[PDB]
């Protein structure tokens, strides 16, 4: 309301292990799978998208 | 959990690493996983299913 | 109507029928009966002789 | 035999019986206008496509699963 | 437009390749070629089907290059340049019935029947509309419809009067599988088999459409996550105001 | 200082993706612009590919889009994935023009960026109806045919400019093979407009849905709208996957897999979905002429949104009457689509044209009206 | 539209005893539902800044109504990005609804009127 | 009308303090249930009749021109449509 020196409530949102490897390790375990399956659907897209000039299945006749 | 930290995560260069590796398991894996349960929900209409009267 | 090629000679007014949906053409080549919206086509033609047509 | 010549013919007995009958009407209808004379120079001939639509969506409605059943 | 002038439209029936993870049915395939080969290929062409299609879909190699070499197809002229013809490979295409339009035209009362290879992409419908056409012509027309002389009726066909008349009656195929060959039987063997023609690709297509589903849904999960987190402290951000 | 920064080229690009200032109350309305990216980097990738398997005479094209669907490894995939990305694209652009008609981000001071948009609304509709064209099925040549008379309506020219385009006395192989080389050409020049607009927006920045300055509160563009437009190209990328690999023709016209006949005329020549509000618009009009004028002008009329809004607020987030009517001009625009691909028979010639009244009064009466009554409201109601 | 304007239309509607009472109540209904006091914003705070006369009037607010509005700006900001409403003492009362910006933009806009007219006389 | 950061044009700014804590220390779903369920209401249900209004007006005109023109290329609807036409 007036004093700066008081912090705003903030333990509706602080997690109470938030210094603890734990508490890291999970975000990073978060993202890790993201960067994991954005590796492997990268890797699908670009191997299927292209197969597209390796010989058609006619000329392979 | 700082042991697991300290080894696969400080360090971007090891976390790329990994998460690298884990692509290449999860796309090895996931594709015989589907395969087997594509095979399983279209049991008897694939051609593999009826090749052998052939 | 849609685009067959009418048998000609045939038809209920002696010009051409269409087999298709029975419209039949004169022998102006008018609808008289059927589908057909439009009389068939006159394309852009003009007589250099009296023996030959250019389209 | 074919199944669906049973199926069809339940179909119209049974929950289509409203729209067979007015098919049934309708025919009757057009085939005494055509025994009728100078029908040949009328405006309006009717038919009855309509009412034979009705039926067939309908026996389509009640039989289409059930033959698809059996095959 | 008339409902007439639309055509009836076909009931939805339940196919064994509608379903998100469902793929044809083989064994349905191979009887619809039988009744292709048998019935329709009298009339119709399969233009974009090449022998090589068949195999490991509905025969084997053996009996794939069994069909093509029993025909034959133009060669490469010899070496005085005269034509020659040469038995068929599994590279070749099935051979349609006619030469040209023309032919094709002469021998069906001026009516070009069309080529099936495309045919379930072609018309609203797809295999619903091939099999209610095929099974769809009634003994007699409705009271009141004038038939121009060589169509049939059928209701499901625009306007009521098509130029193919029924072909499928109970028995006119020995399936080779010993099902009974109803008209019924047929026409959803062989609306199958075309569906399969027009679309080779659909259960590659719905596999791979499952994996994409399932990696897209869990990286968008991960994503909301990841989002949820980066933004926190914009979304938690407290003000005190002092007017100066 | 720091290379991204010192570096002229790095700095460019750190200004548009990772130090750009940002408002920090970005609703996701405002992720159709990266959508649109994604749009056009997806066009460009899957239509160079096909470009590779492709043959643009007309005796071959047909066949040779059927050899990409059954020949080519995963042809079928880069085919529909190109024709629905079609789709997604003006899903996209919709959306991304009707976030900007009611947040006001036409008004001033960003005017040239909303008018180059109208410029590569044009372009893609030009892009899009080429490439249709490319297939040569029925509704290929049809509406080729259809869509490039209405050129025969410019006085005295016309008839010349339409053989002129066509190369020819009617649509054919050298149609063909001009649109496939400008279908190749015209995605390169909207990326150059799509980079125009942003240039000039980069002068003011992002509006925002409040409608007010963010110069007070700002946030970079990476990392928080980075990470939040990946939500959004996920939930596209669903979208897509559930068209592609499930229903790839749910979006077409079955006609376009009959090869082109000049003889046979289809039962209904529609353009696609897309094109259906402004062909709308054309049938209102009996004239030739009026009806393209209409047409053309209801694209144009979008140029004159910054003087008709007399607005003292930018945008709708506080104008309940105006929300109202933009709801209907919306919705009026969604039933324009849908009379577009009707026959021409009662009762929708006339609701036709009654729409069409509609389309064109919310530019000229209704919003100059409501606008200027609005102004009063708020200074007399916060009196 | 100017300022002067809405102000200028605004006072001939107040001084019609039939025109205002038809339209106060109407426009006090529109600013309830317009739902920006529900944002802690006043009404000024809503006009568009981003022109010469604007930037002008606003460079001579004095330094608390400037300051004020500086906040009020980005807590409404912060409500928008939260997807939360103001409560409390957030919210803006219809008496704390004043026109601080009014009289500085009728102003300056006098000026740039007076000056659009003189740049156009003609000696008689 | 923006600058950059340092001089981006904001008005000058005193006597705000700004407070927030670090993602890693805040719990990115707290209070996700009640915004997903209450939040959520408030929101739809203050817009709801922008949408409702006009969606239902013209889907109500859309839904009577659709009958009207399907009624008057029936059988019945024969006499009606010689007029109209
Ligand atoms: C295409 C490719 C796929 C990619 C998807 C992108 C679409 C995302 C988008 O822009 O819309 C999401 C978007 C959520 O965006 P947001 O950032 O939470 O809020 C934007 C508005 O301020 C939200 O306005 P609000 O805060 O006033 O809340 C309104 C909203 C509730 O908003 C939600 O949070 C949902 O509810 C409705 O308006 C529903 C209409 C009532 C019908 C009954 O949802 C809507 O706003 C839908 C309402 C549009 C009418
Ligand atoms: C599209 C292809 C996607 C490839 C990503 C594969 C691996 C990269 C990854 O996940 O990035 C994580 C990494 C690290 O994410 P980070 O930046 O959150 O992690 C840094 C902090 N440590 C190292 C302690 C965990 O990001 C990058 O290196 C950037 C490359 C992304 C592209
Ligand atoms: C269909 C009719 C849509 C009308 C929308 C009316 C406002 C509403 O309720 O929307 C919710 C929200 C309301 O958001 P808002 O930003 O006004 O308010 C947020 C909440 N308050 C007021 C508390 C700050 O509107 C949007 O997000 C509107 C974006 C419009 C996109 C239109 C796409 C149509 C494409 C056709 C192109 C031509
Ligand atoms: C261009 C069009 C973009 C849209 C892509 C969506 C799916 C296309 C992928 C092709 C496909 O069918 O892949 C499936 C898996 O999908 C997936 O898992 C892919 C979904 C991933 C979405 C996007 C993630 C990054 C892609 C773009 C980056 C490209 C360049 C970066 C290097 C299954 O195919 P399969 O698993 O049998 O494949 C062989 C490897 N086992
Ligand atoms: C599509 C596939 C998704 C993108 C794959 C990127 C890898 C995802 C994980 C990597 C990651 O989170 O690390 C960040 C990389 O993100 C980045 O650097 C990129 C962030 C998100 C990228 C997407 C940007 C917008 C997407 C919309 C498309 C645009 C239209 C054009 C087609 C580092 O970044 P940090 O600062 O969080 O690091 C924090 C401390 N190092
Ligand atoms: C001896 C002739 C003949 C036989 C046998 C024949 N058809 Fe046809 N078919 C035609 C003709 C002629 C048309 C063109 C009819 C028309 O357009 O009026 C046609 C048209 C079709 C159409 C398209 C109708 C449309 O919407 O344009 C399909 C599908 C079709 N046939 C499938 C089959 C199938 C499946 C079989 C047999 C299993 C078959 N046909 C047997 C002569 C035949
Ligand atoms: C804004 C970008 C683009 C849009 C909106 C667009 C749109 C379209 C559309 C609607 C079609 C018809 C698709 C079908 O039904 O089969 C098509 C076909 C085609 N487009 Fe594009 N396109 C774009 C970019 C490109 C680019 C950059 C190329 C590069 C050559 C290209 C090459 C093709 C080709 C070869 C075809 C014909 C083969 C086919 O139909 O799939 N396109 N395009
Ligand atoms: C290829 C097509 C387009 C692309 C890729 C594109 C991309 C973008 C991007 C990335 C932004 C900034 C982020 C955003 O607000 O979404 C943006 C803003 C904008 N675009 Fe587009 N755009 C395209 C077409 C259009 C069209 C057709 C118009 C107008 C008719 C338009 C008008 C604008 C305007 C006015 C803004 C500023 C909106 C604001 O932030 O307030 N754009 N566009
Ligand atoms: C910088 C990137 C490095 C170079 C990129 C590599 C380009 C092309 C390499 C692989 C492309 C072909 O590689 C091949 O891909 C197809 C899938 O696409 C796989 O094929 C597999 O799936 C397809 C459909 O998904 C099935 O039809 C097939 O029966 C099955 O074996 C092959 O198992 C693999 O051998
Ligand atoms: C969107 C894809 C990413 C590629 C970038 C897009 C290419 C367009 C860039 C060329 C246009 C020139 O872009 C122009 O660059 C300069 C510096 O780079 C920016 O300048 C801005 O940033 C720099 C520092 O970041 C400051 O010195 C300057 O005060 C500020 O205005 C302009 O605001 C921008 O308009
Ligand atoms: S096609 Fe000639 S009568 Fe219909």
């Amino acid at each position: 309301g007036k004093s700066t020196y008081k912090i705003p409530d903030f333990t509706p949102y602080l997690k109470k292990d938030r210094n603890t490897d734990a508490n890291r390790l999970f975000s990073y375990f978060m993202i890790g799978s993201f960067g994991m399956l954005s590796a492997a659907g990268a890797k699908a897209t670009v191997q299927d998208f292209l197969s597209n000039m390796s010989a058609s299945a006619d000329v392979l006749a | 959990a700082t042991t697991f930290y300290n080894v696969f995560v400080k360090r971007n260069s090891a976390f790329v690493a990994t998460i690298l590796a884990s692509a290449f398991v999860f796309d090895m894996t996931f594709e015989t996983a589907i395969d087997n349960f594509w095979d399983r929900i279209n049991a008897g209409k694939q051609w593999k299913d009826i090749r052998h009267k052939y | 109507h849609l685009g067959c090629v009418p048998i000609g000679e045939a038809g209920d007014f002696g010009g051409w029928f269409c087999p298709c949906h029975g419209s039949h053409y004169d022998i102006s080549g008018r609808i008289r009966r059927g589908p057909a919206p439009l009389n068939l086509e006159i394309p852009e033609y003009d007589f250099a002789d009296a023996e030959t047509l250019v389209i | 035999p074919d199944p669906a010549i049973a199926l069809h013919e339940a179909a119209a007995e049974g929950p289509c019986h409203d729209f067979k009958h007015h098919f049934d009407e309708c025919v009757e209808r057009v085939t005494k206008a055509q025994e009728a004379e100078d029908y040949d120079h009328a405006e309006y001939k009717e038919d009855c496509v309509e009412e034979f639509f009705h039926l067939q969506h309908c026996i389509n409605d009640n039989t289409a699963d059930k033959l698809f059943r059996v095959l | 437009m008339t409902a007439a002038e639309h055509g009836l439209h076909p009931a939805e029936y339940p196919w064994p390749q509608n379903g998100m993870l469902s793929t044809f049915d083989h064994a349905s395939l191979r009887r619809g070629y039988q009744v292709y080969k048998e019935v329709c290929a009298a009339c119709h062409s399969l233009d974009r089907i090449a022998w090589r299609n068949l195999v490991g879909v509905t025969h084997t190699t053996d009996e794939a290059k069994a069909f093509a070499e029993e025909l034959e197809y133009d060669d490469e002229p010899d070496d005085e340049g005269n034509p020659r013809k040469r038995p068929g490979k599994l590279a070749d295409y099935i051979p349609g019935p006619y030469p040209n339009e023309q032919a094709a035209r002469a021998a069906n009362q001026g009516a070009l029947p069309p080529d099936l290879s495309l045919i379930a992409k072609a018309r609203h419908g797809g295999a619903d509309y091939i099999f209610a056409l095929l099974t769809g012509y009634p003994d007699e027309p409705p009271a009141g419809v004038v038939l121009a002389p060589g169509m049939n009726y059928n209701p499901y066909f625009p306007g009521g009067g098509i130029g193919m008349a029924r072909t499928l009656f109970d028995g006119v195929v020995e399936y080779e599988d010993g099902t009974p060959a109803t008209t019924s039987q047929m026409a959803k063997d062989v609306a199958a088999f075309l569906t399969w023609a027009a679309e080779p690709e659909h259960d590659e297509r719905k596999k791979l459409g499952l994996k994409a589903i399932i990696v897209i849904s869990a990286m968008l999960g991960l994503s909301v996550y990841i989002k949820k987190f980066k933004w926190s402290p914009i979304k938690n951000r407290k003000f005190i105001y002092n007017p100066p | 200082m720091a290379l991204r920064k010192k570096n002229s080229l790095l700095n460019m690009a750190n200004s548009y993706v990772l130090d750009s200032p940002q408002p920090s109350n970005l609703n996701y309305f405002w992720n159709f612009g990266s959508l649109l990216a994604l749009c056009l980097v997806i066009q460009l990738a899957t239509g160079i590919t096909l470009a590779m398997h492709y043959t643009s005479h007309a005796s071959l094209a047909f066949d040779s889009v059927e050899h990409i669907m059954r020949d080519v490894n995963f042809g079928w995939f880069i085919r529909y994935a190109h024709a629905n990305t079609a789709s997604f694209f003006f899903i996209c652009i919709y959306a991304h023009m009707g976030r900007n008609i009611y947040y006001g981000s036409y008004k001033t001071p960003r005017v040239l960026p909303w008018s180059i948009g109208v410029i590569i609304f044009l372009l893609l509709i030009i892009t899009a109806f080429m490439g249709y064209v490319l297939v040569f099925g029925q509704m290929s040549l049809w509406g080729a045919t259809v869509i490039c008379n209405l050129v025969s309506a410019i006085p005295w020219l016309g008839e010349d400019i339409v053989h002129f385009l066509w190369g020819g006395f009617s649509v054919g192989n050298p149609t063909l093979q001009r649109f496939f080389a400008l279908h190749y050409l015209m995605p390169f020049v909207l990326a150059v407009f799509a980079l125009l607009h942003l240039i000039a927006l980069h002068t003011a920045g992002s509006s925002n849905p409040l409608g007010i300055t963010s110069n007070v509160d700002k946030l970079s563009m990476h990392p928080y709208y980075s990470f939040k437009d990946l939500i959004t190209v996920f939930a596209f990328l669903l979208m897509f996957t559930l068209f592609v690999f499930f229903s790839p023709d749910k979006l077409g016209h079955p006609d376009n897999y009959i090869p082109a006949n000049p003889m046979v005329t289809p039962a209904s020549i529609v353009p696609e979905w897309y094109l259906l509000p402004f062909y709308a618009i054309l049938r209102a009009i009996p004239d030739k002429l009026g009806g393209v004028i209409a047409m053309v002008a209801a694209i144009l009329i979008l140029l004159i949104l910054p003087i008709v809004d007399r607005s003292i607020i930018r945008g709708n987030a506080f104008k309940p009457i105006s929300k109202l009517l933009f709801g209907f001009f919306i919705c009026n625009f969604l039933l324009l689509g849908v009379l577009g691909q009707v026959h021409i028979e009662p009762p929708f010639i006339v609701l036709g044209q009654i729409c069409t009244i509609f389309y064109f009064s919310y530019f000229l009466i209704l919003l100059p009206m409501v606008s200027t009554i609005e102004n009063i409201f708020f200074y007399i109601g916060s009196l | 539209a100017s300022i002067t304007s809405v102000v200028k239309t605004s006072e001939l509607i107040l001084k019609s005893p039939l025109l205002s009472k038809i339209v106060v109540p109407l426009a006090k209904t529109y600013v309830k539902f317009s739902g920006y006091r529900q944002l802690g914003f006043k009404m000024n705070d809503l006009i568009i800044e981003e022109t010469p006369n604007m930037q002008l009037a606003l460079r001579r607010l004095p330094p608390t109504e400037s300051y004020d509005r500086v906040y009020r700006l980005i807590r409404a900001t912060q409500f928008s990005l939260s997807h939360k409403l103001a409560t409390g003492n957030d919210i803006t009362k219809p008496e704390e609804d004043d026109h601080y910006l009014i009289p500085y933009i009728l102003d300056v806009e006098a000026e740039a009127f007076e000056k659009d007219a003189l740049d156009n006389l003609e000696v008689v | 009308y923006m600058g950059w950061w340092g001089h981006m044009g904001s008005p000058p700014q005193k006597g705000i303090a700004g407070y927030t804590i670090s993602p890693f220390a805040a719990r990115p779903f707290a209070g996700v249930v009640h915004a997903a369920i209450f939040n959520t209401f408030r929101r739809t249900k203050n817009q709801a009749l922008f949408v409702i209004l006009p969606v239902s007006f013209f889907y109500y005109v859309w839904t009577q021109a659709s009958e009207k023109n399907e009624w008057l290329y029936t059988k019945a609807g024969r006499h009606e449509l010689a007029k109209a036409l």
